[PDB]
DNA sequence: GACTAGATCAGAAGCAGTAGAGCATGCATAGTTTT
């Protein structure tokens, strides 16, 4: 197999499972011209260990630097397999233009399908991303999920509505929790199904949620005849039988 | 929430594979022409 | 004798350099 | 001192040497590995042509000449290189401990009187001549062998033995959890017990500190630049030696490697005719120069004469105050000139007492130098020298004579001339006051050459694959922030009454 | 679950986003010229 | 008778230091060209 016929590799990681040596033996039995030190002529640099003198190579763009899974690759198959971005950490001028047309910023590719592993990987590729807030967050998801028709995923379903609770003795007073009830598991399942718990009846509130103690529905009904927008009133029942069902359950029959 | 990851993976597998179509109908169709 | 270098016998332990000390 | 140091490192294997009081410390062994890496660095980088060893008592595998039992030499005595540093680093963490189990085992018993014979049977292995031979015992056991008696009586005969040999012994006695006391066992085995070194240390020995401390300049061993004669008339002549005291440190020369396989490629340099192209030996070739608009022809040989004006050595001129010597006056570095008795007997009186009445008289002796064969004399003056020792009688300064080059009317410049402006006494004490605040005490050795330390650090690196080099701090930097905070307001009083308002001394 | 949904969902928006840069750029200034 | 061991001297190689040669960088000044 003269798969390596006539290149020039260039191996400076020796931290590794198989040790370097090994990487030269397998080399040259491919046919590869081994070099122990880069040169114009070289085609690529091996390590899989950023030690100083990869930084070195690194500091100079003349030369790439491919991690050792291509060569294990290459033996695997057999065949000269192309570079990708998962192999490489650093590459040339040329190489950058080269890849800028055929590959994004990240490993996924514009003319070649993709695969789980491979969008894992580029997920891997991103470092962070918390220049957003949770309104904006909430926003671009409900839009992604109206464009995309994702509105019959098991979750996501309760996010374009917002649920107030009646957890305070008093409405609209934040020193009167009521922790110690079942309305406590109820209001935290239903923000793990997607559901915007408002902890201030706000205008915008579309949806509330009654328990056992029918006290102060007058005062519910009242507010919402006052309000311009309409909430329905819920009972806690509603939610209970519709997640078994994982769909939102007519309100008629829980009004 | 063990299956939520994957619930996530395969739609945002699909646009992509959508919109790469996309965009390589869009390429091979200029440079044809 | 005394002072010696634990590394180079037959040469004193040199101390290490201190710079400049501001009294 | 004539010889080579030949070091082995004893390093125990036992249970006790593997297990940490704190959570937060190292292991016995790591501390033992760390000195040793240590040592190892600080040996190549000062004297590179020394032998070191390392070898392990206590583990389960045997690798010996004479093939005793629980005794592993891992390094026998060779030069030091990169090589045997990273065979060592890996035991440094808790993986190469794990790893060093299992490659040799641990927790075994041993006897020492068969270490001590290993590591003579390493020493006589030697070929070379050797100054010094030690071995240096890192445990932390104050008590090896308390059940059996009759091995503590062959250790100690063992140890005997080799102290009579000319074998040194150290004990790097480490952490234990109750205490590491030498009285019991380790009086007879160590070759010196200090007065000091018998009450119980509950902590790591102190000279592991000097260990640790890397020592990153080469050390010369005594050498003398050349043996030379004192002729104080045509009859009258003394042997002398000369020394370079002060001597600049270069860079080790680059060599050249072959890119491909990374071996070493000799040079050679050829001259040729460009007609018939065939090699032109030096015997057909001369010399020119051009003065005049005319060609002046000399023989190679004729050129090598031009510079033969006396024999190599000393010749006395005469005394002289020492009062006329100036010293920015200075054209090379000095030299140190000592009497030398084998070449001539009774030279050292007449040494002593020139020195002696040199001082005395505080006068020095005016001379005419010829180092080599075929260089132009100079002219020196001899300084006498006193011998002047510290607190602990350590000598600093020997006793001899200090040669300083005098320069001749050439190698001086001619300054152009500037008028001269004197300032008054505010601006004067002024300046006292600021001379004063930055006060310090000077030495010839508390500053460091940082392209050499830093050229040392990147060698290293590279050699060990570490992940970045060592940064060296230098010390030649002023420290402007603590300049600042010291002097406070005295600079803008002295810029006030120094500079005028619109002065901007920057542009 | 919030907080693996939102982390997966704007690392997926910022590599729809930058496909979107590049096909939109393609479809306008490559048929233009 | 054979054989080896230790002492002795010289020759040669390695290393240190010096001198001589060559190659970058600056700039000092003057000369020349342009306006």
């Amino acid at each position: 197999s003269n798969i390596f016929e006539d290149v020039e590799f260039c191996v400076m990681s020796g931290t590794d499972s198989q040790p370097k040596p090994d990487l030269e033996n397998r080399i040259a039995e491919f046919g590869g011209y081994i070099v122990q030190n880069p040169g114009p002529d070289t085609y690529c640099v091996i390590a899989g260990s950023e030690n100083i003198r990869v930084k070195n190579i690194i500091l100079s763009n003349k030369h790439d630097v491919v991690k050792p899974a291509w060569l294990l690759e290459c033996f695997k198959t057999k065949s000269f397999v192309p570079w990708q971005p998962r192999f490489m950490i650093h590459m040339c001028p040329s190489t950058k233009e080269h890849f800028a047309r055929e590959y994004d910023c990240y490993g996924d590719s514009y003319f070649i399908d993709t695969d789980l592993n491979q969008l894992k990987e580029v997920f891997s590729g991103i470092k962070n991303s918390n220049e957003q807030t949770p309104e904006e967050m909430a926003s671009l998801i409900a839009d992604l999920e109206y464009r995309y028709s994702w509105d019959c995923s098991p979750l996501s379903m309760f996010r374009r509505h917002t649920v107030y609770l009646d957890s305070y003795a008093v409405i609209n007073d934040l020193s009167t929790k009521n922790e110690g009830t079942r309305l406590a598991i109820k209001a935290l399942e239903l923000r793990f199904h997607g559901a915007k718990v408002v902890s201030c009846l706000a205008e915008g509130v579309s949806h509330v949620i009654i328990g056992e103690d029918h006290s102060r529905v007058a005062d519910f009904k009242a507010f919402r005849r006052t309000f311009k927008r309409k909430f329905k009133i819920l009972k806690e029942s509603w939610v209970t039988d519709s997640i078994d069902k994982c769909e939102l359950q007519e309100e008629n029959q829980y009004l | 929430k063990e299956a939520l990851e994957t619930d996530l993976y395969k739609r945002f597998i699909l646009v992509l594979n959508e919109k790469k179509t996309k965009i390589r109908s869009l390429h091979n169709k200029l440079l044809n022409a | 004798c005394p002072g010696e270098s634990l590394i180079n016998p037959g040469f004193k332990s040199k101390k290490p350099a201190g710079g400049v000390d501001f009294d | 001192y004539s010889g080579r140091d030949s070091l082995i490192f004893l390093v125990d294997a036992s249970k006790a040497m593997f297990e940490s009081q704190s959570e937060d410390e190292l292991t016995p062994f790591d501390m033992s590995i760390q000195c040793i890496q240590s040592v190892y660095i600080s040996k190549i980088i000062s004297s590179d042509r020394d032998l070191l060893a390392v070898v392990f008592y206590g583990t389960e595998k045997d690798k010996n000449s004479v093939n005793f039992k629980n005794i592993y030499v891992l390094q026998e005595l060779d030069n030091p290189g990169a090589k045997r540093i990273l065979e060592l680093d890996q035991f440094k963490g808790q993986q190469g401990q794990k790893r060093f189990q299992d490659m040799m085992g641990h927790g075994s018993d041993y006897s020492l009187s068969e270490v001590l014979w290993v590591c003579a049977n390493l020493f006589s292995d030697v070929q070379f001549k050797m100054s010094h031979k030690r071995i240096m015992l890192f445990t932390n056991e104050d008590n090896p062998h308390g059940n059996d008696s009759a091995k503590a009586s062959r250790a100690r005969t063992k140890a005997g033995d080799l102290r009579d040999t000319g074998i040194f012994l150290d004990l790097m006695h480490l952490k234990k959890p109750g205490g590491f006391d030498i009285s019991l066992f380790y009086r007879d085995i160590i070759s010196i017990a200090e007065d000091e070194d018998l009450r119980v240390h509950f902590e790591e020995s102190s000279k592991l500190e000097d260990l640790l401390r890397k020592v990153r300049a080469k050390e010369t061993r005594k050498r003398a630049l050349s043996r030379l004669k004192l002729k104080l008339n045509k009859d009258i002549v003394i042997s002398v030696g000369i020394y370079n005291l002060v001597q600049k440190a270069l860079k080790p020369p680059p060599i050249k490697l072959y890119r491909e396989t990374n071996e070493p490629v000799k040079t050679k340099t050829r001259t040729f005719n460009t007609s018939t192209g065939g090699l032109l030996l030096p015997s057909d070739t001369k010399r020119s120069q051009i003065y005049g608009s005319r060609q002046i022809i000399l023989e190679k040989e004729e050129t090598e004469e031009l510079k033969r004006f006396d024999d190599p050595g000393l010749m006395l001129m005469g005394f002289k105050p020492l009062v006329l010597l100036k010293k920015h006056h200075y054209l090379r570095p000095s030299l140190f000139v000592y009497p030398e008795e084998s070449l001539v007997i009774g030279s050292s009186t007449l040494f002593s007492a020139l020195l002696i009445k040199c001082l005395e008289k505080e006068v020095a002796a005016l001379c005419r130098y010829t180092p080599r064969r075929n260089i132009p004399p100079y002219f020196v003056a001899l300084v006498p020298q006193e011998e002047e020792l510290d607190d602990q009688k350590i000598q600093v300064t020997p006793p001899g004579f200090q040669l300083v080059f005098l320069p001749f009317a050439d190698d001086k410049r001619k300054m152009p001339f500037t008028e001269k402006i004197m300032a008054t006494p505010e601006q004067v004490g002024k300046m006292k006051a600021i001379v004063e605040k930055l006060r310090f005490t000077y030495r010839s050795d508390s500053f460091e050459n940082p392209v050499l330390q830093q050229h040392f650090r990147n060698l290293e690196a590279l050699a060990l694959d570490l992940m970045e080099p060592e940064q060296a701090v230098d010390l030649t930097l002023p420290k402007v922030e603590a300049m600042n905070k010291r002097l406070g307001s005295l600079v803008d009083e002295f810029k006030e009454l120094v500079y005028p308002p619109d002065y901007n001394p920057e542009g």
